RNA sequence: UCGGAGACUCCGAAUGAUUAUAACCUAGACUUACAAGUCAAAGUAAAAAUAUCUAUUGACCCAGAUA
């Protein structure tokens, strides 16, 4: 089963977006667009929202 | 099966391109939307083969060619043919002669003088700023009478079909143009701001015999646009018997700083400024109930963006 | 669902009007007709829809299309049906904003 | 405001207040419906002399 | 009238004229208009403010032009193409 | 004060942002390079 | 003043006026069909068995300016009709014809192998150094 | 609906409407898109964009809500700084 | 209940993998009792334009979470 996780902006902003990763994979990290910063930044996994 | 199959995409592309040009009964997108000279060529080619240096350059891919010699030779043989397409593309034939087309035969060379160091050549369709056009261009061509004039196809403002001529030279004897009477004096180009690129063309007509040109003559200087304007097709029609076009050279012009001076100082009119206006956007007729439409639906149909309080 | 030709020939078509929806590439896009991800065809300029059949030349990059084209015999040339929208409006006109 | 002053329903020489607007029926106010007063508006500035 | 605009500093008047010569009328009086409201006051405010901006931009030196937009880039290419074209 | 704390917080992380992005890019390259290290090259060596 | 009188609506008759301005239309369709039709002018170069020719054509397909090695003047001055330098020479010759014509911007979409071709690369290099640009600007609304 | 209430003898507003819909004085009604806060992780970005918008009501739906609300909710409200100030009127509509 | 195929007989689903990660805003339309679900120019913004097939649903209330 796959787990829903919360990827959080590492630029110090509170912006976060939920993505899906496999429970057997390592914590996902994905460059993404932060609206507040108007620049691309790294998003790192913070919490496990649920299992789906 | 027996027929060969394309092994390369290019050959199919050539076949596909050929078919597109070829007519088809079903509706298609296109519908809706001498000998001695040749012998001389063979002798020259044989000389090229013999030349070891040419072979060495080709194998080393270091060969170079003088473009100027080819350019001069190109004008002599098929310049006319290529020049015709250039004029044909720009629609000079249709507008100037009301659909009549004449193949250029006598090369027409005109270059605008810039100071004294050099003079800008009037290449066919090339862009030339009016600022550089301040001085009357130098005209060079070979002749044994002749008439050459500058015509502004779309320059005219009041009347769309009408045109303005910078100057008209008539009864030109041989190459020399000073002897020929100057019916119209030169005026700097004056393309209006915001009217877009203006195509200015030069027409050279062979003159069989001298003809009275009292109508063509204009007061020097003439500052009346209505007096200046005439119809080229009408002018050619009057002298069509003894006048036949042989040389055509045109250039592109746009608004520039020098244009401002011309409009007021001597043209004596306020400069016209034009704005490009696209067709207003289309919306469906406004409904009393804009069901399923976002709240922005109302802002589409409100002309005034400021609050109105009515009776209150 | 309800896949069909919404706009028949001779019908005025506004910018965003959707000409038709197809489950598969029955009708291929034509001039000034964009193609949606769901493969629906939408017009791009105001015009009159006209349907024509033209030679289909695939992009070199895709392998499957190139291989099929090569497999065709030299004489044979394939065709596809296209939907076109002939523009019916001038993009802009010139007006005298002011005389200075 | 100008229309009221023109017809003699407001006395410009005297100071103006909410009482003299209501007295001249220039405005209608309902305190029970959360009215907190009258806001002047920009409509008609050009004609205002 | 710019000539009679004694209130404007004379040196800056020279700079403003040429920079925005297009807005300058034939008589030499700067002509500026705005049409964006139903109230002459707000429309007039636009007219006055543009004068202040013109004076401020002329008085101040914008040392950094930085980069240009697509429109200017196309014009620069056109000018460069013409210069090489005029070999003669 | 909260706005100033907010602003300064973002700036500090943004200053450190370029290095982290490079590190994240480096890891992806490091994973990717190793994937094909033995995906076919090891097979080619075995075939030899 | 008679001169001052001007019609409110101007009608520029130059076909190329709008295109030079940048508001002229482009074919924005043909999503599934290659080559793309998003071009005011397309420069197509055809390599034949013995000759290589380059043609610039408008949307209508009419070749405004054509450069071909088969022409007598070029081939008399050109050693071998088909050669990499010959592609270079025609590129420069076509550029001068394009520059004098006034067409400075075109779109050329070679196929992947055609792009890989050194001669096309060399010919393209001639256009760049000659000032011809192979990328046209996007239409402005 | 209470057509005649015992204590006062008047019609009674349905508060399920007051908490979901906004009436503009012209007669239009505004509403949200059902599910705009639900299962956002499986909705497409275009899908989510549509949901965030405010949508109008039909003639029937508008007629219904006008029967379920009393005249007090159909009056003119002079709120200073109202972000719906411009939308209470219809302009350039012929019909 | 949803959808694929056949002309009622068969197959699947409450999606998983791949994804150097997919913005905002906004003309016109499809579909449709309502509700839901589709496509999208322009403008603007990140970066150096569309995630990849196959196909995939659950309202309101009400409870959870966070800065
Ligand atoms: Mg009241
Ligand atoms: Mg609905
Ligand atoms: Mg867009």
């Amino acid at each position: 089963k796959t787990i829903l996780v919360k990827l959080v902006s590492q630029a110090g902003t509170g912006f976060s977006f939920n993505h899906k990763r496999s429970r057997l994979r390592e914590k996902l990290s994905l460059l993404h667009y932060d609206p507040i910063v108007n620049k691309k930044v790294l998003f790192v996994e913070q919490k496990k929202i649920r299992s789906l | 099966e027996r027929l060969e199959k394309y092994r390369s995409f290019e050959r199919y592309r050539r076949r596909a391109e050929q078919e597109a040009r070829a007519p088809h009964w079903w509706r298609t997108y296109r519908e809706h939307f001498r000998t001695q000279k040749l012998l001389e060529r063979k002798h020259f080619l044989r000389e090229l083969r013999a030349n070891v240096e040419e072979e060495r350059a080709a194998r080393l891919r270091t060969a170079s060619i003088p473009l100027e010699a080819v350019r001069a030779e190109w004008e002599r043989t098929c310049g006319p043919y290529h020049k015709q397409r250039l004029a044909e593309y720009y629609g000079l034939y249709r507008d100037l002669f009301h659909g009549a087309t004449f193949v250029p035969w006598v090369p027409l060379h005109v270059a605008y003088a810039v100071g004294e160091e050099d003079l800008i050549p009037v290449y066919h369709g090339n862009e030339v700023t009016p600022t550089e056009a301040s001085r009357a261009p130098e005209v060079t061509y070979e002749a044994d009478l002749w008439t050459l004039l500058f015509i502004n196809l779309d320059g005219h403002l009041l009347e769309p079909d009408a045109e303005y001529v910078h100057w008209l030279l008539t009864n030109i004897p041989s190459n020399r143009v000073a002897e020929g009477q100057e019916t119209c004096p030169y005026l700097p180009p004056f393309p209006a701001r915001g009217s877009g690129f203006h195509r200015f063309a030069f027409l050279l007509f062979k003159q069989d015999k001298p003809i009275n040109f009292s109508e063509d003559t204009r007061p020097s200087p003439c500052y009346q646009l209505a007096q200046r304007t005439f119809r080229t097709f009408d002018f050619y029609k009057r002298h069509q018997e003894a006048m036949t076009p042989a040389g055509l050279a045109f250039f592109q012009c746009r608004w520039d700083d020098s244009v401002t001076h011309t409009f007021h100082q001597l043209l004596d009119m306020r400069e016209p400024v034009f704005e490009f206006v696209r067709p207003p956007p289309y919306h469906p007729k406004q409904k009393r109930f804009p069901h399923e439409q976002p709240l922005r639906y109302l802002d589409r149909y409100r002309d005034s963006h400021e609050p109105t309080y009515g009776i209150y | 669902k309800h896949y069909g030709i919404k706009k028949m020939e001779g019908h005025y078509v506004h910018a965003g009007n959707i000409l038709g929806t197809q489950r598969q590439f029955r009708w291929h896009p034509g001039a000034h007709v964009g193609l949606g991800r769901n493969k629906c065809l939408y017009a791009l300029e105001e015009g009159i829809v006209r349907y024509t059949k033209d030679v289909y030349v695939p992009n070199p990059k895709n392998t499957e299309a190139v291989d099929l084209v090569t497999s065709l015999p030299k004489g044979a040339v394939l065709y596809k049906t296209f939907v076109h929208v002939v523009p019916a409006k001038p993009e802009g006109t010139f007006k005298l904003v002011d005389m200075l | 405001l100008q229309y009221l002053i023109d017809l003699g329903r407001v006395d410009p020489t005297q100071p103006i207040d909410l009482t003299q607007l209501v007295n001249g029926r220039g405005v209608t106010i309902q305190p029970l419906k959360r009215d907190y007063g009258v806001q002047l508006v920009e409509e008609g500035a050009d004609t205002f002399q | 009238h710019l000539a009679s605009a004694d209130w404007i500093e004379e040196p800056v008047r020279q700079k403003i004229a040429l920079t925005h010569k297009n807005k300058i009328n034939k008589a030499g009086e700067l002509v500026l208009t705005s049409e964006s409201s139903r109230y002459q006051f707000r429309n007039l405010a636009e007219c006055l403010q543009k004068i202040r901006d013109m004076i401020a931009e002329a008085s101040q030196v914008p040392k950094e032009p930085s980069k240009e937009d697509a429109r200017l880039q196309r014009l620069r290419i056109e000018k460069m193409n013409r210069e090489r074209l005029r070999q003669k | 004060a909260r706005r100033q704390a907010r602003e300064q917080r973002i700036a500090e992380c943004m200053a450190k942002m370029p290095q982290m992005i490079e590190n994240w890019r480096k890891q992806k390259r490091e994973r990717w390079e190793k994937i094909q290290a033995d995906k076919e090259r090891r097979a080619r060596l075995q075939a030899e | 003043k008679e001169n001052e009188a001007v019609a409110p609506e101007f009608t520029n008759r130059n076909p190329r006026n709008l295109e030079l301005l940048g508001v002229a239309r482009k074919e924005r369709g043909w999503a599934t069909v290659w080559p793309n039709r998003e071009f005011w002018h397309r420069l197509r170069v055809v390599k034949t068995q013995h000759h290589v020719e380059a043609f610039v054509e408008h949307l209508n397909g009419q070749v405004v300016v054509s450069a071909s090695t088969r022409e007598w003047a070029i081939k008399k001055h050109l050693y071998s009709t088909r050669n990499v330098v010959a592609c270079e020479s025609i590129g420069r010759v076509l550029a001068q014809r394009c520059l004098e014509a006034g067409i400075n911007f075109m779109v050329y979409q070679p196929t992947p192998w055609e792009a890989s071709s050194d001669s096309i690369k060399r010919l393209q290099n001639a256009m760049t150094e000659s000032g011809v640009m192979l990328r046209e600007p996007r239409r402005i609304y | 609906l209470t057509y005649c209430s015992t204590r006062k003898g008047k019609r009674k507003t349905v508060k399920s409407v007051v908490h979901r819909f906004l009436r503009l004085h012209s007669g239009l009604w505004l509403r949200r898109k059902a599910g705009y806060k639900k299962k956002l992780w499986k909705k497409s970005t275009a899908r989510k964009k549509r949901l965030r918008e405010f949508v109008f009501c039909s003639k029937t739906q508008s007629k219904l809500l006008d029967k379920m609300t009393t005249s007090f909710w159909k009056r003119r409200n002079w709120y200073a700084g109202d972000p719906y100030q411009m939308y209470h009127d219809r302009t350039n509509l012929r019909v």
